[PDB]
């Protein structure tokens, strides 16, 4: 038995987000939902169809019929952001549990934030271990979706950048970090090194050097 | 009413571990049990599920004459026996009780199959005040006194930012900070 989902619902704060979860007759199925949000554990946000457990807020609702079932968050807030699971259990067969893939729900249109950077050279202790680690490191942005351009004297590097995709904090909005792995040489030979963010089409500029 | 995993960590492929969940708060022996997992980025995976009074056992199909699920009602502990471990397995696993609906959820443990050795954490302080922790394997670093971890040649590296301590299952490391 298969439960698709659609992969991606974004919607702004205040309006209606609708997850589906289509299946072959699934309105004669009893379906349940699971709310995820990133680090934590599951959490049981709709059993049965429409039913809430003890907790969850009324403006989580669903509903099942013929081979969609829906689940509906009214007034979306910024915390609602997870991914959301479709489940139904089936009993006399030999994989009761069947999972949707999954549905990440993502809410636009929250407040605006330049990202504050900060950049570390490498550390008199990590020059003394034959390493060069370049630290940059971006906090408190939204939306969380940046790219970095790593900039030697005045020049682009693609060679030793190790970047991470952002992550949300608990005040909701993002932090990444990015590496800049060079020989201790590479580092005392050119003039700077900059780690220029660029956030919604805006440059947050910050330049570092050995001397 | 809680659910803790533990038994999570290194392995080889081919290798073998078991997983333990210790439940507290509710009547142990009165509720089905299952175990979940979720690979890195991915969606949630039913794996196994004993059943209460009666203990029928189920499996998936991508588990099965290799994983075995059992109980402790005694010591109100669920065991999940994993053998003959594969790439396809690593993942983060999660306990929870109930049938039909599973109500009840663990923060989880992971599971890293991989072929590189394990490795602690190395500090470096940093100043411009930051941390930074390099060189550990698997990615289970915490930081006391936040930013995630980044994947360089097979391991891993983390930055802190405010003494600086971290948490690792090779061995918890201290630094000095200016």
């Amino acid at each position: 038995y298969e439960l698709t989902q659609p992969p991606s619902v974004s919607v702004a704060p205040g309006k209606t987000a609708r997850i589906t979860c289509a299946g072959n007759n699934i309105g004669s199925k009893s379906v349940h939902w699971y709310q995820q949000k990133p680090g934590q554990a599951p959490v049981l946000v709709i059993y049965y169809d429409s039913d809430r457990p003890s907790g969850i807020p009324e403006r989580f609702s669903g509903s099942n019929s013929g081979n969609t079932a829906t689940l509906t968050i009214s007034r979306v807030e910024a915390g609602d952001e997870a991914d959301y699971y479709c489940q139904v259990w089936d009993s006399g067969s030999d994989h009761p549990w069947v999972f949707g893939g999954g549905t990440k729900l993502t809410v636009l249109r929250q407040p605006k934030a330049a990202p504050s950077v900060t950049l570390f050279p490498p550390s008199s202790e990590e020059l003394q271990a034959n390493k060069a680690t370049l630290v940059c490191l971006i906090s408190d942005f939204y939306p969380g979706a940046v790219t970095v351009a790593w900039k030697a004297d005045s020049s682009p590097v693609k060679a030793g950048v190790e970047t991470t995709t952002p992550s949300k904090q608990s005040n909701n909005k993002y932090a990444a970090s990015s590496y800049l792995s060079l020989t201790p040489e590479q580092w005392k030979s050119h003039r700077s090194y900059s780690c220029q963010v660029t956030h919604e089409g805006s440059t947050v500029e910050k330049t570092v050097a050995p001397t | 009413v809680q659910l803790v995993e533990s038994g999570g960590g290194l392995v080889k492929p081919g290798g073998s571990l078991r997983l333990s969940c210790a439940a507290s708060g509710f009547t142990f022996r009165s509720y089905s049990m299952n175990w979940v997992r979720q690979a890195p980025g991915k969606g949630l995976e039913w794996v196994s599920s004993i059943i209460s009074s009666s203990s029928y056992i189920y499996y998936a199909d991508s588990v099965k004459g290799r994983f075995t699920i059992s109980r402790d009602n005694a010591k109100n502990s669920l065991y999940l026996q994993m053998n003959s471990l594969r790439a396809e397995d690593t993942a983060l696993y999660y306990c929870a009780r109930d049938q039909n609906a599973m109500d009840v959820w663990g923060q989880g443990t992971t599971v890293t199959v991989s072929s590189d050795s394990a490795s602690a954490p190395t500090l470096f302080p940093l100043v411009s005040v930051g941390c930074l922790a390099q060189d550990f394997l698997p990615d289970s670093i915490t930081f006391s006194w936040g930013f995630p971890s980044v994947l360089r040649g097979g391991k891993y590296a983390a930055t802190s930012q405010v003494v600086c301590k971290v948490q690792h299952p090779n061995g918890n490391k201290e630094k000095n900070v200016p």
